[PDB]
């Protein structure tokens, strides 16, 4: 079964730095592309980020682009997200998703998310 | 992989152009994966099948096979009902031996997306010139 | 078109190699045109070949075919010269009918460059999985 | 000469038409050049070829040989696209020994000119009736 | 059932590792049923086939097949592939009759899983002790 | 490269003439590729042709072969064709293996074009004297 | 002439590389006259030859023929001798009648030495790129 | 390669005569029609002359018509243009231009060109 166990999280002030993680066991993790998902408190699903099947097309939102990155590693299986400058919005659940097979993709699996402040 | 839905997307001359193929099964007579268009009538569909065969005892080595075909319609003079004219093939085989590591795999496959974008491909293909 | 030189660019599972290929003059005896590595000794060296076909009194329809090899070299001991040890092959061959426009046969091109790159022959090519 | 575009004018029974050429390659295996006209559909192009032979070991003779062919199309009933329903050729073949010099060879050229433009000509061709 | 990709897990001698296996399609003759574990070289692959014999009216003994076979990888000085030392096979064969039930099968499963476990057989097979 | 018009300039005894070769097409059964100068009366032209072995996989020696030869015209007497009293030829052929690089092959030819300009053989050519 | 030392200049593929042969005595048998690299171990020398047919009253054709071959060298484990790994050879033979001119010699010596440093043959020879 | 190297040129009163010429090599010079264009050093080009294949048809601009002769030789290569009446107006550059396969040109080919006063 398609699973995604993430790890990460905690209370860290702004302007700080983290580092997520994505397990991503069950599949052919190097041929799918992957995504970060967050969801606000208020209870609102937003966009983080995108990248492709071996890491070289990447696609950022506007309140992402200049202060994070998103990686993976094909040989571990992992999904990183690495952050920065931690502009006090940003308090979200950063759920895991696997991408459809397709152009722009429409989040066909999920995880569970790592409460971030 | 898993068979789902794989759509296409910046397909065309121009480049605005969608495609999605809705998964069909795969044949367990001859282990040949099947995606298909969404059209109701089974001669109007543009099918894409792909395969991967084991060396056997005659081959040796491993075989993938990727099909696409795409008919045309269009109704004559007394007719009702479209019917199918034309027939656009394509027919791609992959053979690789048993040591092949998966970066020489990986380099073929993308060795040949990045070789249909070249003009010199889409100039034997698109207008039927050879390259003189 | 015109042989020219080819760069291949985004080329790898990665996507950062390039593949730089010069042109190798086309053949009298068929009209292949061939393409050969930028700096390489001959039979050591990554081919591209195309050709295109008009109909005749056998076939009744136009045939463009694209057909890539690359080797490995091995440099054993006690040798100067490398050996090559496996090939890897694929070979596109299209087909249309002499009634087709411009924008079906480009309709084809663009979807087999855009297949390529689908999770659904990632895995079947450069990891053998078949499509369950 | 070298390929470029002929662009043809005062043609036409009245002699108001024009036409162009756009080039489309020399083919190795015979050494025939290729002109054509701008279509999309390869079959309803008005296409034409030239090719002079060198004297080989059997023919002794150079030999000039250009060709036209020109189809007229139109669609049917129940049918959508158009067809190709007749093909109106030309054969011209010229024929020239070693010691021939070249006004010879231009004479032959400008008489054929100054012949198809002769109101004995142009009443057996337009209206077919024989000289008498 | 169909096809998936098994993960066995808490596997070893330890018990503390893994082994994912993806499917490899039916071999349409036999109708054994392989699965094997994404490791690049595929010579050398943890390879898990299954047989069963097809449910038909007139069948007396239903008849399960499982193999493993397990191969090392040895990098011999003077070649640049690594070669197949030896293997580590493992042959299970079920036998039942048409009119056995479904607890006289599922004892037979689970005691053949429980007798592998217990220190009589992680003697005879790890250590090689033979039982006196 | 494709063939091309070729003025070959500063050739000569003095050094202060030219040669102007049009193209005359590749023959298509062994692959040689004529060059020819503009002089009327075709039985007596400069000729040049080139021929080069094709980019097989599994070729083990290339060779180039390069030929020239330079008719004399004669209008004798009682004739109104000049004759040809003799030729003048040249023949030129390289031979290379398939591990052999490109500056191994490009000093040969400069090598070979740097003789012909030395006064060992400007002399034994030129005014027939054998090295002693 | 007599012969001297040759310092062939600017010559390669960059054109700025040396080759200095010195004379190594005339064949007493057939007449051909040795040239050769000041290179230690000579098994592998740069090595050039020159053969003139002597003028006889009643010699009806007079044919000069120049030779180049160039080793390589290979260092293999295993032995204190540098190896020939191949060769790379050159063979250009003239062809004159007892009526030749002195101009006629001088103007085919100027050809091949100005058709050599043409891009047509510093692409069919170093790239071997057949003329098409 | 085409290559058109012209010549002539001077400082000449009005009223005079001139004759250019125009080089023509690495083509086959006798079987494409030639042409004379003029640049104004009020930069806009304008058009002299064309003559044919062999010589045959000429066709002439308004202001040349009178007073100019095109000629060419297809043994030695040349394309002439002989010049008379100078009225004061005819200060260009006169560009060699190779006419292209047709019935009316479009001057796929230049040259350089030689100044006049």
């Amino acid at each position: 079964e398609v699973q995604l166990v993430e790890s990460g999280g905690g209370l860290v002030k702004s302007g700080g730095s983290l580092k997520l993680s994505c397990a991503a066991s069950g599949f052919t993790f190097s041929s799918y592309a992957m995504s970060w998902v967050r969801q606000t408190p208020e209870k609102r699903l937003e966009w983080v980020a995108t990248i492709s099947d071996g890491g070289r097309y990447i696609y950022y939102s506007d309140n992402v682009e200049g202060r994070f990155t998103i990686s993976r590693d094909n040989a571990k299986n992992n999904l990183y997200l690495q952050m920065s400058h931690l502009k006090s919005e940003d308090t979200a659940i950063y759920h895991c998703a696997r991408d459809s097979s397709g152009y722009f993709p429409y989040f066909s699996y999920w995880g569970q998310g790592t409460l971030v402040t | 992989a898993k068979l789902e839905t794989v759509t296409l997307g910046n397909i065309g001359k121009d480049g605005k152009q969608t495609l999605v193929l809705n998964p069909r099964g795969v044949n367990p007579t001859n282990g040949v994966a099947s995606l298909s268009q969404a059209g109701a009538v089974p001669a109007l569909e543009k099918r894409v099948t792909v395969s991967v065969s084991q060396p056997s005892r005659n081959r040796k080595n491993y075989k993938v096979q990727v099909k696409i075909q795409n008919p045309t319609a269009c109704t004559a003079n007394g007719s009702c009902d479209p019917s199918v004219t034309r027939q656009a093939y394509a027919d791609v085989t992959f053979s690789f031996t048993q040591y092949s590591t998966d970066e020489e795999r990986a380099f073929v496959r993308t060795e040949l997306a990045a070789l249909l974008a070249s003009p010199l491909l889409i100039d034997a293909i698109d207008q039927l010139n050879p390259a003189y």
